[PDB]
């Protein structure tokens, strides 16, 4: 899944890290590729360098890695970012190129989630489903 | 009672006071009404109308208050 | 006579209030000389106040105990000019201005550019607009009768109730 | 030459190895610290912290209470002293009522016996420190 | 090499785009199709770098509007001027500046508003003012009319000249961004040849006109005796019997015997005894010495020649351990961002004018100032308000170069990257110093109301039941006071009276006495730091987390100002550096009302009043400020509600003026709570009914309605909050002091 | 958790997809529009609920629409 | 309705509900919501055009000649 040897970009440290709980509920990882040694702007606060080659970042939160892997993408054109959610016993979770290819680009093989066959005015109204279970969508 | 006799000039009680942060100076200011302790000026007008419906002892209001005792009970 | 009141003509109070009016600038007076800008202005203020004064009292306005005018609007033409005359003055000039922003907006949703007609207004027909309002009851009482003051009801959008 | 550097070589945990953090003086003093101290039983633990806070905690009440300019004084921050450790006591008894609550390991003061062993250690120690300053600042006359 | 470059004709003079509103915006130069467009124009107007993308066009543009801005501030000081000179009673004044009040302006009669034209005495009548120009004038040597008039045609000349400049140099021949970045040589020209230069030439002024005039109408020479100026800058036989020195000449200055000139250049210090104000020999001196020093410090840095420094190695050369890189990139920061620049500049100006503030009710720079117990007060409170304001804008802007200019490459491992990476730790610790130092000060208050309350003198935190001494400050005044002997040798007397010595007196009227520091002084200066920690909190706060934060990582995406982040997170309201400001801009006002209500309390009390013959002082509120100072129901009653008479009776006089704009600011800042609390979705809904009302009748406007931003809506009730408060302020300090002093 | 819906007012344009910083959205192939494709949410216990979906969502009213419901740490954002 | 003509909404949800619009566009096959109305009143969001029914829309004006 992940090789948790990968070098790391270079980085004096920082307080925006991980703080108790990334250690015992769950931490994130993002791995990518890059063409050329450079500085980059953290998602936590301060600049570090992506080193040449593969490089292996942690964070506390996927908006964090998606933040940090939209930079990479509308800056220095890295699309081989993967990031991975790391448990406390260990397990790796790949989570957000899950098909290989990002939510944009099409493909055939992801079925819709939360997809409603009616307009958004049509849902029923509140006192259709009072006392139930259900919500209005 | 005491305002029952004079009900224009005695101020009405409320309640007394017990508060050990107040100094000597505030026990004298808040010993009024016709009575030795600090107390509180009622200004809810509950004497007014007990008086008008007809309450002229404080038994009256004890027992009153022990049949709303039971009554919530 | 209304409510208990009485004329400021004869009215103690009111004449008492003209006398301390025109004793406070006499005495304010006494700091400038004769002849002087300043004097000759505060001549003018103490003329101008009893002036203000015999005023009030010829129009007829009730004084109260406070010695102060009182409207009445009640409707009662013994006492049209304090709010019935006024009303219909103010609500002439307000139709107008109204009537003569509608029309210019009429016109100006005709137009080619109707989103910066609104905002560099075309003087020479706003001016025109302007003072054809002048006739503004006839002309809404026209546009009513004719079915276009009012737009439809369901012509207009309208939120889900 | 460089003086702040990663947490523990981690440049990613939200942390810097400065000279206050991390310095062979702050390392000393905290790891001798009685809560961090090695070898000590949780009730040695409390023990040592309640001596250390009720011998000090009598003071503000004795000089700067309502009754210090009373032949009680003293009297009065003593049982200043006590009311306020007791609610100390209190606070951490509830706090490890809510906190440990499943627990049978002991020994550790991040589990149920060993907290309860904590906070008696803290009460013991406290009382007696605060009695302690008392006897101290009613023979305030041999110092 | 520094040079001069230029552009021949960069830009066309024309009207179409004055025709054309949005031009400048290119989002809005489509068109308006919301009420929105309107708004933002004017949000947009001076939005250089947002509308393009060149730091020429951008400089180019800031120069010019900077021109523009010096012929506005010309044609102010032609206004304050030509009023002198038309509309005042400054000769009357100037004959008898203790009776005669100052006033430079007339209403006209035209609805009973001729009633402000009071009686300020000289046979004039009119609306007093206070911003001390007249004093400012006897001080230039100014003793007639026609002097008045002519700098008030001058004033208008140039600020003419500055609209034409402006012009020019944006549309006939606008400099490059290499000229606009040679900021060693802007440095060296300003250093040497505007402040050094300035004030050596005010140095001139002073010593051949202010010291003559100004020493015969304290001898008792009426003005109209007083021999003209042009008169004594050439005759130096009556300068020689004024001033005996002048006799030597220039050659006591050629020839290093400086000591001959000690009669017109002194070092007496304290206060002139008869107009109550500084030697205007001390501040000629003063000001020659300073334009040596500015002289001397403007030759400091690099140009077409060999000799001088660079900021660049200069700030490269200073790193330590604990800072890395140190200051590398600061330069380059400097130089390719305005922003940091003007947050700088911005910090400089309004702490400078906060100093200006302290300094001038101390040492009373003017004649008959310190008697004019109007200026003063108005004075200090009006620099102390521009203080906080300048303050809050080096703030924002600050927190604009970090969301738009910043970049890690120039700044990797530099000072701001070292800040960055630990602003946690600056803002939790400066958290705590604000809890910490709010709870003790305020609580010394709430615990001095509860004991009063309680009937509990005894415990309070006053002078003579629990003492709150300000220990180091009494130290300061002493050494101060002694150093005249001991510490300054050639200083006669004390810089200023404040920190002690005798009472300084004109007529009856103190000019300045000595200021005694107790509990309650300790208690409203602890206060003062704790507003103004909690304010630098604030803005500190906002400038650090621009860039991200734990809640929103890609906080510099959005922008500098924007509404939200949405109701996700819990809530991301009010995240913006802009939103930061916009609160700390509350902070900064409670600071400096509670500082000019210290002032104000205390100066009535313990400095300003009247001094009789026998030698017994009596102050205006009776010295109440060191007892009454230590309760906010103190505050509450012996200021607000004792003080508020004057404001409040003022009708049928010539301060109904400030009654009225006492009532009109409270209605202004009850009316910013509105769009402070209330929210858009509201007005937008009710917007949406009252569009349908006008849709029934056919008169629904092109251009739809909508409800204000967010970022709007904020910023205008904090602009109303503001404008209320500083009203309210303003009308009730100026109808007390005119009332009563 | 937030409860992420699409109704079929969707004309594909992708850009909710973009619009999100979680990944809760994605493209999956469909019948009803032009483009050929739906925006679907089936990693909604992702979800955060900025709502940048819904602001760049162009149809008349959002065809990609955030309920806010049940709080968690991952909805809440918090890093500790 | 038809290409060029007026047509009135008719969706309750919508911005512009019981207003005109010019149709600019009908998709034929798939599509849901085939015309596209065009509008130059602009909505809350910004966008001036909008996708609609047949059912949707009420037809005021038909288109030039
Ligand atoms: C340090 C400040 C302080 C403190 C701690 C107290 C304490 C007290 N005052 Mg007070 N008092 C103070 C200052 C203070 N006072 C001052 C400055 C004055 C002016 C001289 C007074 C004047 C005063 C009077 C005149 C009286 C008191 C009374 C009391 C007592 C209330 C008795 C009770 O059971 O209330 C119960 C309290 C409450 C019901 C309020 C709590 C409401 C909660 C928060 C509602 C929500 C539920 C909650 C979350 C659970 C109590 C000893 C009264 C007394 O003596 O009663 C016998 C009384 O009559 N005080
Ligand atoms: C609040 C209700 C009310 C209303 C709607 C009206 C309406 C009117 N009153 Mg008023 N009126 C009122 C209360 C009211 N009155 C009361 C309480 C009194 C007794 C003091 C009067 C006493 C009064 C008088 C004496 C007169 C009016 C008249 C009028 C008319 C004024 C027409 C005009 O000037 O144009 C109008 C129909 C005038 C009238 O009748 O004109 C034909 C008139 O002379 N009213
Ligand atoms: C925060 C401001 C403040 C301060 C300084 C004081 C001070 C005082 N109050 Mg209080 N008081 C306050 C707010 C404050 N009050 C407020 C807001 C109210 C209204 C409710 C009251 C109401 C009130 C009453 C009704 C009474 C007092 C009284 C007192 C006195 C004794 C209180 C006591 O026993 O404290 C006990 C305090 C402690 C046990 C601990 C204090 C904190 C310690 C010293 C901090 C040490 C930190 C340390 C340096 C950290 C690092 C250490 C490390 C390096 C090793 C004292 C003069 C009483 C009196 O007689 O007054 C003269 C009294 O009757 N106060
Ligand atoms: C001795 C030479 C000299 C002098 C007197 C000045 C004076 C001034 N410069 Mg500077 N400047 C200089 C050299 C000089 N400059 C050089 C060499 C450069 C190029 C490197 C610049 C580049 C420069 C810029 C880019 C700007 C200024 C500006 C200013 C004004 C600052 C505000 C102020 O205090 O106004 C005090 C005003 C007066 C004392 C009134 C007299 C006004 C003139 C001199 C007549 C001031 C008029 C600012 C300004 O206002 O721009 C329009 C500004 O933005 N200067
Ligand atoms: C820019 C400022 C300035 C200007 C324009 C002048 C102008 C003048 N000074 Mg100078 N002066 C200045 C600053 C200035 N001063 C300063 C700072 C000092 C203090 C050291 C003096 C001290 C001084 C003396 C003592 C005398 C002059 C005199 C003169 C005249 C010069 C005669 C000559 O050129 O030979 C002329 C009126 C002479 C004169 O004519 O005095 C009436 C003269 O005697 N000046
Ligand atoms: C040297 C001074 C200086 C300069 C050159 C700038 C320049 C700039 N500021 Mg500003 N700023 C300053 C001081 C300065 N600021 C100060 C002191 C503050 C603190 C309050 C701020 C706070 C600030 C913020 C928070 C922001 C700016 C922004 C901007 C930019 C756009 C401004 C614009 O277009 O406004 C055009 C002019 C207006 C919109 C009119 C404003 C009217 C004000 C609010 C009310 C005036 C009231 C009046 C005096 C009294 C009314 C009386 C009543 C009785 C009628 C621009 C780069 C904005 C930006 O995006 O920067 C990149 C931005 O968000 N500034
Ligand atoms: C009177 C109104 C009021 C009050 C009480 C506060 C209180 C506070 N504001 Mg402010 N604030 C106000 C108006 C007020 N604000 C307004 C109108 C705005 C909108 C512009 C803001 C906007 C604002 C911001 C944006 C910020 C603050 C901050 C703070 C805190 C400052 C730190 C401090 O000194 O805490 C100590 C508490 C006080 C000074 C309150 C009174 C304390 C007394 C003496 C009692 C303390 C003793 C004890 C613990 C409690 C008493 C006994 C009790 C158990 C009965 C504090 C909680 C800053 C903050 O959080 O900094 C950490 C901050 O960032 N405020
Ligand atoms: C209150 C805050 C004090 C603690 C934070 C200061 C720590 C700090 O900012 O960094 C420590 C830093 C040491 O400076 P250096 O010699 O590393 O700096 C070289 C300078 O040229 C700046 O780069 O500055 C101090 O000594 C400040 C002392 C204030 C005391
Ligand atoms: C580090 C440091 C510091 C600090 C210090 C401190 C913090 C101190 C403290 C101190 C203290 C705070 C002390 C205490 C002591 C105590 C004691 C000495 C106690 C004792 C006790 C006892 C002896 C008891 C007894 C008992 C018991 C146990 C129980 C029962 C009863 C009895 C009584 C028997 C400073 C700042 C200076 C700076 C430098 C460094
Ligand atoms: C006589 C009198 C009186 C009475 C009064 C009354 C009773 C009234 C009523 C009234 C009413 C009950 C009314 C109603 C109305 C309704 C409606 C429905 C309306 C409508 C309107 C419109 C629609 C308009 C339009 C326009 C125009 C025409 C012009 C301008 C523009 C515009 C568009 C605005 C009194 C006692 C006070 C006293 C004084 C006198
Ligand atoms: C009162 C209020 C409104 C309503 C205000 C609106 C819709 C804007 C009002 C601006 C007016 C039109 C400015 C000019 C007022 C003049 C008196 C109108 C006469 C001149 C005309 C020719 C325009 C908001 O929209 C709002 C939005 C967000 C937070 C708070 C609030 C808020 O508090
Ligand atoms: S009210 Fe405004 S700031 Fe607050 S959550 Fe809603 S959109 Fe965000
Ligand atoms: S309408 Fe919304 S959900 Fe549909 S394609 Fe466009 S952005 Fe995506």
């Amino acid at each position: 899944l992940l090789n948790l040897q990968i070098p790391s970009p270079t980085f004096g440290g920082s307080t925006g890290g991980w703080l108790r709980a990334a250690e015992i509920e769950e931490k994130y990882a993002i791995t990518w590729t890059s063409k050329k040694e450079q500085i980059f702007e953290m998602p936590t606060s301060g600049a570090a360098i992506m080193q040449k080659g593969e490089n292996l970042l942690y964070l506390a939160k996927k908006e964090q890695c998606l933040a940090l892997g939209t930079q990479l993408r509308t800056l220095f054109k890295i699309s081989d970012y993967k990031i991975y959610r790391i448990f406390p016993n260990s397990e790796v979770q790949y989570l957000h190129p899950k098909d290989g290819v990002f939510p944009e680009k099409l493909n055939e093989g992801r079925v819709g989630v939360g997809n409603i066959g009616y307009s958004i005015g049509k849902n029923p109204n509140p006192v259709n489903v009072k006392f139930t279970g259900k919500n209005t969508f | 009672q005491q305002w029952v006799l004079n009900p224009l000039k005695v101020k009405p009680i409320a309640h007394a006071i017990w508060d050990p942060h107040f100094g000597q100076s505030a026990i004298k200011a808040f010993t009024r009404g016709g009575v030795s302790y600090p107390v509180n000026i009622a200004t809810s007008g509950v004497y007014h109308w007990w008086y008008t419906i007809g309450m002229r002892t404080n038994e009256d209001l004890y027992f009153g208050a022990l049949g709303l005792l039971i009554l919530s009970t | 006579d209304v409510s208990g009141l009485t004329p400021c003509k004869d009215s103690a109070v009111f004449k008492r209030r003209l006398d301390g009016s025109v004793k406070k600038l006499n005495s304010r007076l006494a700091n400038y000389t004769e002849g002087t800008p300043a004097y000759i202005a505060l001549e003018q203020q103490i003329e101008q106040t009893k002036a203000r004064f015999a005023k009030y009292g010829e129009k007829g306005l009730l004084c109260g105990a406070d010695g102060l005018p009182h409207l009445i609007a009640d409707g009662r033409l013994d006492h049209a000019g304090e709010f019935i005359i006024p009303g219909f003055g103010f609500l002439y000039i307000a139709g107008w201005i109204g009537w003569a922003g509608r029309s210019y907006l009429q016109f100006s949703k005709k137009t080619d550019k109707p989103n910066e007609n609104e905002i560099i207004i075309n003087v020479p027909v706003a001016l025109g607009m302007m003072a054809g309002a002048f006739i503004w009851p006839l002309a809404a009482w026209k546009e009513l009768i004719d079915g276009k003051l009012l737009v439809p009801g369901d012509e207009i959008t309208v939120s889900p109730r | 030459s460089e003086f702040v550097k990663p947490f523990n070589n981690d440049p990613f945990v939200g942390n810097l190895s400065t000279p206050v953090t991390t310095s062979t003086a702050t390392k000393l003093y905290l790891g001798n610290l009685p809560i961090y101290r090695k070898g000590l039983s949780p009730l040695m633990r409390g023990l040592e912290v309640g001596m250390a806070h009720g011998y000090f905690l009598i003071g503000p009440f004795y000089i700067l209470g309502p009754l210090r300019n009373s032949p009680n004084a003293l009297l009065v921050g003593l049982f200043s002293a006590y009311g306020l450790i007791i609610i100390l006591t209190l606070a951490l008894t509830i706090y490890g009522l809510a906190s440990f609550q499943d627990n049978s390991t002991g020994s550790n003061l991040e589990s149920s016996k060993g907290w309860r062993s904590f906070t008696s250690g803290f009460t013991v120690g406290a009382l007696g420190g605060a009695s302690v300053a008392y006897v101290l600042l009613n023979n305030v006359s041999f110092f | 090499k520094v040079r001069v470059i230029v552009d021949k004709d960069p830009v066309a003079t024309s009207f179409e785009k004055w025709a054309q509103p949005g031009h400048f915006s290119r989002t809005l130069a489509k068109g308006p199709k919301t009420t929105t467009w309107i708004w933002n124009l004017h949000a947009d107007a001076h939005d250089f770098d947002s509308q393009t993308s060149s730091l020429e066009d951008i400089s180019r543009k800031i120069f010019s509007a900077h021109f523009g801005q010096l012929a506005i501030i010309f044609l102010w000081v032609s206004q304050a001027y030509f009023h002198g000179a038309r509309f005042s009673n400054y000769s009357a004044w100037l004959q008898n500046p203790t009776a005669i009040k100052p006033s430079a302006q007339v209403v006209w009669p035209i609805v009973g508003q001729e009633i402000l034209n009071g009686d300020v005495g000289g046979g004039f009548s009119g609306v007093q003012i206070t911003s001390g120009v007249f004093q400012m004038w006897r001080a230039s040597g100014i003793t007639n009319e026609t002097e008045l008039y002519w700098t008030a045609m001058g004033g208008l000349v140039m600020s003419a000249l500055m609209v034409f400049a402006g012009w020019f140099h944006y549309h006939k021949a606008a400099p490059k961004l290499e000229w606009f970045q040679n900021v060693e040589s802007m440095m060296n020209h300003h250093l040497a040849g505007l402040l050094g230069l300035g004030c050596l030439s005010w140095s001139g002024h002073q010593i051949h006109i202010s010291l003559p005039i100004n020493k015969l109408l304290d001898a008792g020479v009426a003005p109209q005796e007083i021999p003209l100026p042009h008169e004594l800058l050439f005759n130096q036989d009556l300068m020689a019997q004024l001033y005996p020195s002048f006799k030597k000449g220039l050659l006591p200055f050629f020839t290093l015997n400086w000591s001959e000139y000690s009669d017109f250049l002194t070092f007496k210090g304290g206060l002139n005894p008869i107009t109550g104000s500084l030697w205007l020999s001390d501040t000629a001196h003063h000001h020659l010495a300073l334009a040596v020093l500015f002289i001397f410090a403007g030759h400091m840095y690099r140009t077409n020649w060999g000799i001088g420094h660079s900021m660049k190695e200069i700030l490269e050369a200073h790193k330590g351990p604990l800072t890395g890189e140190g200051h590398k990139g600061l330069y380059e920061i400097l130089t390719t961002s305005w922003h940091a620049q003007l947050a700088i500049n911005l910090a400089m100006m309004g702490s400078l004018s906060i100093i200006v503030a302290h300094h001038m009710y101390a040492m009373p720079p003017y004649p008959y100032i310190g008697v004019d117990y109007p200026t003063q007060l108005s004075l200090f409170t009006h620099h102390m308000w521009i203080g906080g304001f300048c303050i809050c804008g080096a703030a924002a802007h600050g927190a604009i170069f970090m969301v738009r200019d910043y970049s890690p490459v120039q700044s990797y491992n530099n000072l701001l990257d070292r800040v960055l990476r630990h602003r946690d730790a600056i803002i939790s610790h400066l958290n705590w110093v604000c809890i910490f130092l709010g709870t003790h000060s305020f609580g010394f208050y709430i615990h001095n109301d509860t004991m009063r309350a309680l009937g509990r003198p005894q415990d309070m935190f006053s002078d003579k039941a629990i003492q709150l001494q300000p220990i180091f400050a009494k130290w300061v005044q002493s050494l101060h006071t002694l150093a005249p002997g001991s510490t300054a040798p050639n200083a006669l007397a004390t810089s200023s009276y404040a920190f002690g010595g005798d009472v300084v007196a004109v007529n009856g009227k103190i000019a300045m006495m000595p200021i005694t520091l107790g509990t309650a002084d300790f208690m409203v200066h602890h206060i003062h730091a704790f507003t103004i920690h909690v304010t630098v909190l604030i803005l500190l706060k906002g400038v650090l987390f621009a860039r991200s934060s734990r809640l929103i990582p890609d906080k510099a995406n959005l922008g500098f100002r924007f509404p939200c982040d949405g109701p996700g997170r819990g809530g991301t309201c009010q995240v913006s550096a802009w939103d930061h400001i916009f609160l700390g801009l509350f902070w900064m006002y409670n600071c400096i009302s509670v500082v000019i209500f210290h002032f104000s309390w205390k100066m009535q009390s313990d400095v300003w009043g009247t001094i009789s013959s026998s030698g017994k002082i009596s102050h205006v509120t009776g010295g109440n400020f060191a007892n009454s100072a230590l309760t906010i129901n103190g505050w509450l009653r012996d200021f607000l509600w004792s003080q508020a008479s004057q404001v409040i009776q003022s009708y049928g006089s010539a301060l109904s003026a400030y009654g009225l704009i006492f009532l009109g600011a409270h209605f202004i800042w009850a009316f910013s709570l509105m769009f402070l609390f209330s929210g858009r979705g509201y007005w937008q809904e009710l917007i949406e009914s009252i569009v349908w009302a006008h849709n029934k009748l056919k008169l629904a406007p092109a251009i739809q309605p909508r409800a204000l931003s967010i970022t709007q809506g904020r910023a205008v009730g904090l602009a109303h909050y503001l404008l209320g408060g500083i009203g309210t302020t303003w009308s009730f300090f100026l109808a007390r002091i005119i009332s009563v002093g | 958790s937030h409860s992420v819906r699409v109704y079929d007012t969707c004309i594909g344009c992708t850009q909710c997809v973009r619009a999100c910083p979680c990944d809760v959205l994605e493209m999956v192939p469909w019948d009803g529009c032009k483009a050929g494709q739906i925006a679907s949410a089936p990693r909604a216990e992702d979800c955060i609920g900025c709502k940048r979906c819904e602001t760049a969502c162009p149809t008349d009213f959002l065809s990609v629409r955030v309920y806010l419901g049940s709080e968690t740490t991952r909805s809440l954002g918090l890093s500790y | 309705i038809s290409r060029g003509s007026v047509v009135r909404i008719m969706r309750p949800e919508s911005y512009w509900f019981q207003e005109c619009g010019s149709v600019a566009t009908i998709a034929k096959g798939g599509d849901r919501y085939p015309v596209v109305v065009r509008f130059e009143k602009v909505n809350y969001a910004g966008v001036a055009t909008n996708n609609f029914a047949m059912d949707e829309l009420v037809e005021v004006e038909a288109p030039p000649a």
